[PDB]
C-alpha cells in the first residue's frame, strides 16, 4: 500500500551561492578531514545521517553548537540522489569528506546543526569571521497553488 | 526501465504542473513609459484659471485681474538585482529528468534558469505597477523611494464608503454622487464623455452582486446578461460585469486588498508613467537605459558559471485626485 | 436561506481549481456528481428557485422534470453541470467537483 | 540598494513514484447432466442444447 517514491529538492550550487576563483591554488577555499560515514553502533546497512549543509568542526565531529562549528560539509557523498553508496562502508570507518571554509557566499536558510535544527545566530559569526557572506536575500520559488 | 537489476518495469510519461501568473491589467496599457538617463526626474504643474465679474457704474472705479499658479517636484528610482551561479557538481552523473538514457547537459540548467529569471522580473513589473494605481510607489523594503502620490502632490483621498447591511440604500447611486460627480469636475479638461472603470477585490465584488438594489432591477424580464442565472462572464477566469454604465472588472491576482475597490477614469492624459535608469557598469553607466540588462559569463578557468540581471525602474501616478478608495462595510 | 449555496460551492471550487489547475486558467469548464438528497435539496431551495419563477427558460424546473422522461436528473445552472448519480456508488448526502479536460488527471492500465 | 548585496534563485522538484497491478480470474465449467435429459424453459417440448448454455 505504502508505494515507493523519491524525491529531488536543492543541488550543490543552491547552496554555495558565490565562490572566490582563487588563483593557482584552486582548492584555498576547502578542507579536508576524515570523518565517521556510518554511525559507530548501527546497522550494518543503515544509512548514514549526514545532510549536506551541516555545520562541521575542525576534528570531523558534526557541530552541534556555535563554539564547534568550523565549516559546511559539501562533499559529493551525501549530495541528494547519491545514494547509491549505501552498504559500500562500515561502521566505525572514517573516510575523507570535503568542507568549505573561507571565501564562499552561503545560503543560511539550508545551514543546520547535526540535529537539524537552524543554524543559530551567534554559530553565525564564526562562519562570517572565517571570510564568508552569509546571506538571506533568497528570491525563492514558489509552485502550484500560489497565485502570482 | 527497471526496478532492480534482473526485472524491468513500464515507465509511461511525465508531468509539468506549472502554477498560474495573472496579466489582467498589464493587458489594458495604461502606462506610458520614458527611458531616461539618471536617478532623478523633474516635473511640473501650470494651474489657470477665470473670476468673476461685478457691475460699477458709468465712470468711476474699474476692476482688475489675477495671476495664475506654478509648482515643480522631483523625485528619485530603486534598483532591483537578481542573480545565480552553476557548478560541476550540479550536472555530473545526473539523468536528464524525463528521459531514462540521455545524460545531464549544461546548456539546458541554463535555459530553465533563465526562464525563471524573465518569469521573476515580469511578476515584479505587474506588482509594481498594480502599487502604483493604489497611489504609492513600489520600494519594498527600501524606505528611500516610498512615495504618498497623494502627499508628494497634496491632493485628497476621497473615499466613496458602502455598507452592504443596508438593503433599503442603493450602492450605485452613492457611488454616483460622490465620485462620479468629483471626477467630472477634477478632469481638468473640458471634454466630457469620461469613461469609468471599477477594479474590486473578489470579496466586495461578490458582496455586491447580492444585493438587493441591484438583483432587484434584473429579475422581472430577461435582459442581455443574466446574471441571476448565467455566471458573470461565462466561464473565464474572472467575472466581467457591466451595470449603469459602469464597468466592473473582478481582480482574482489576489493583491487588492479583501473589502476595497478603486474608481478611476480612462483616458486622461499622462495619469500613469514609468521612468527606467541605466544599471550600475561602466558600460551603461551614464548611458542611455534599457529595460532588463543580462549578463551571462563563464570563468576562463572552466570550473563554474554566472548568471546575472538588474533592472531599476519608478512608477508615477501624475493626478492621484482622479483615483477614488472605496471601501465596504460587511 | 439567507444565503446562495452555489456562491458558497463556486467560492470553494473554482477558487481552489482555478490556482491548482497548473497550466493557466485557459477558460476552464466544471462538473458536479451529487447523490439524490443532495440534488433535492439544492432544487428546493428558495434562492434557486426564485431566478425562474418570474419569465420562462429553457429547463423551466418549476413545471417540467429536469432531464425529461429520461434518468439521472441533470440539470445546468450559471454555466455548471449538476448529475443526479442513482448508482449508488456516491455515498449519501455527498456530492464531488472536479473540471473536464485536464491532461493525465485519470489513467486505467492493463496487464 | 546601489552596490551592496544581491539575490538569488530557488530550484524545482523531481518527485518520482510507481505502482502494482491486480489480476481478475473467471471460469466455469458444463456437463453432461445439464442438458440431455430437460426440456427447454421457453418451449412446451424442445430439448435442451448445449448452445443456450454457452451462451
Amino acid at each position: 500500500a505504502k508505494a515507493h517514491v523519491a524525491t529531488l529538492e536543492g543541488n550543490y550550487s543552491d547552496i554555495v551561492l558565490g565562490r572566490v576563483v582563487a588563483f593557482g591554488d584552486t582548492g584555498w577555499n576547502f578542507k579536508e578531514v576524515d570523518m565517521t560515514f556510518i554511525a559507530d553502533d548501527a546497522d550494518a546497512d543503515s544509512k548514514t545521517t549526514l545532510f549536506a549543509g551541516v555545520l562541521v568542526g575542525e576534528d570531523g565531529t558534526p557541530a552541534t553548537a556555535a563554539a564547534g562549528v568550523f565549516g559546511v560539509l559539501v562533499d559529493r557523498k551525501v549530495l541528494p540522489g547519491v545514494d547509491h553508496y549505501i552498504g559500500v562502508f562500515e561502521p566505525g570507518e572514517k573516510v575523507p569528506m570535503v568542507l568549505a571554509v573561507r571565501g564562499l557566499t552561503l545560503n543560511q536558510l539550508k545551514l543546520k546543526y547535526a540535529d537539524g535544527t537552524a543554524i543559530d545566530a551567534a554559530g553565525i559569526q564564526a562562519l562570517e569571521a572565517q571570510g564568508n557572506q552569509v546571506t538571506d536575500k533568497i528570491v525563492g520559488t514558489q509552485f502550484i497553488g500560489s497565485v502570482l | 526501465m527497471q526496478n532492480g537489476d534482473f526485472q524491468i518495469l513500464d515507465y509511461t510519461g511525465l508531468i509539468s504542473t506549472m502554477p498560474r501568473v495573472d496579466t489582467l491589467l498589464q493587458s489594458m496599457n495604461l502606462f506610458t513609459e520614458h527611458f531616461g538617463r539618471t536617478t532623478v526626474a523633474r516635473i511640473e504643474r501650470l494651474d489657470d484659471g477665470a473670476g468673476d465679474i461685478k457691475a460699477v457704474q458709468r465712470g468711476g472705479v474699474r476692476q482688475h485681474l489675477a495671476n495664475d499658479r506654478k509648482k515643480i517636484v522631483n523625485l528619485n528610482i530603486p534598483f532591483f538585482p537578481l542573480d545565480r551561479s552553476i557548478d560541476r557538481a550540479d550536472i555530473q552523473n545526473f539523468r536528464e529528468f524525463g528521459t531514462e538514457n540521455a545524460p545531464a547537459t549544461v546548456d539546458a540548467e541554463v535555459q530553465r534558469h533563465m526562464a525563471r529569471i524573465r518569469r521573476s522580473h515580469a511578476i515584479l513589473k505587474s506588482k509594481a505597477m498594480y502599487a502604483a494605481l493604489k497611489g504609492t510607489s513600489w520600494s519594498p523594503d527600501d524606505p528611500v523611494s516610498d512615495y504618498n502620490y497623494y502627499d508628494v502632490w497634496g491632493a485628497t483621498q476621497t473615499t466613496a464608503d458602502v455598507d452592504f447591511t443596508k438593503l433599503g440604500v442603493d450602492p450605485i447611486e452613492v457611488l454616483e454622487a460622490e465620485a462620479r460627480a468629483h471626477i467630472i469636475d477634477w478632469a481638468g479638461d473640458n471634454g466630457d464623455n469620461y469613461e469609468i472603470v471599477v477594479l474590486a477585490s473578489r470579496q466586495w465584488f461578490s458582496a455586491l452582486i447580492a444585493h438587493p438594489q441591484v438583483t432587484g432591477a434584473y429579475s422581472q424580464y430577461p435582459s442581455t446578461q443574466e446574471i441571476l442565472r448565467r455566471r458573470l462572464g461565462g466561464n473565464a477566469n474572472n467575472r466581467i460585469f457591466e451595470h449603469k454604465n459602469i464597468l466592473f472588472i473582478e481582480d482574482i491576482s489576489g493583491n487588492i486588498p479583501a473589502g476595497e475597490a478603486y474608481i478611476f477614469p480612462r483616458g486622461i492624459s499622462r495619469m500613469f508613467e514609468i521612468y527606467y535608469a541605466p544599471s550600475d557598469t561602466l558600460r551603461d553607466a551614464n548611458q542611455a537605459a534599457q529595460e532588463l540588462y543580462v549578463f551571462f559569463k563563464e570563468s576562463n578557468y572552466l570550473r563554474e558559471a554566472k548568471i546575472e540581471s538588474e533592472t531599476s525602474f519608478l512608477t508615477v501616478n501624475n493626478r492621484p485626485e482622479l483615483v477614488v478608495k472605496s471601501t465596504g462595510k460587511f
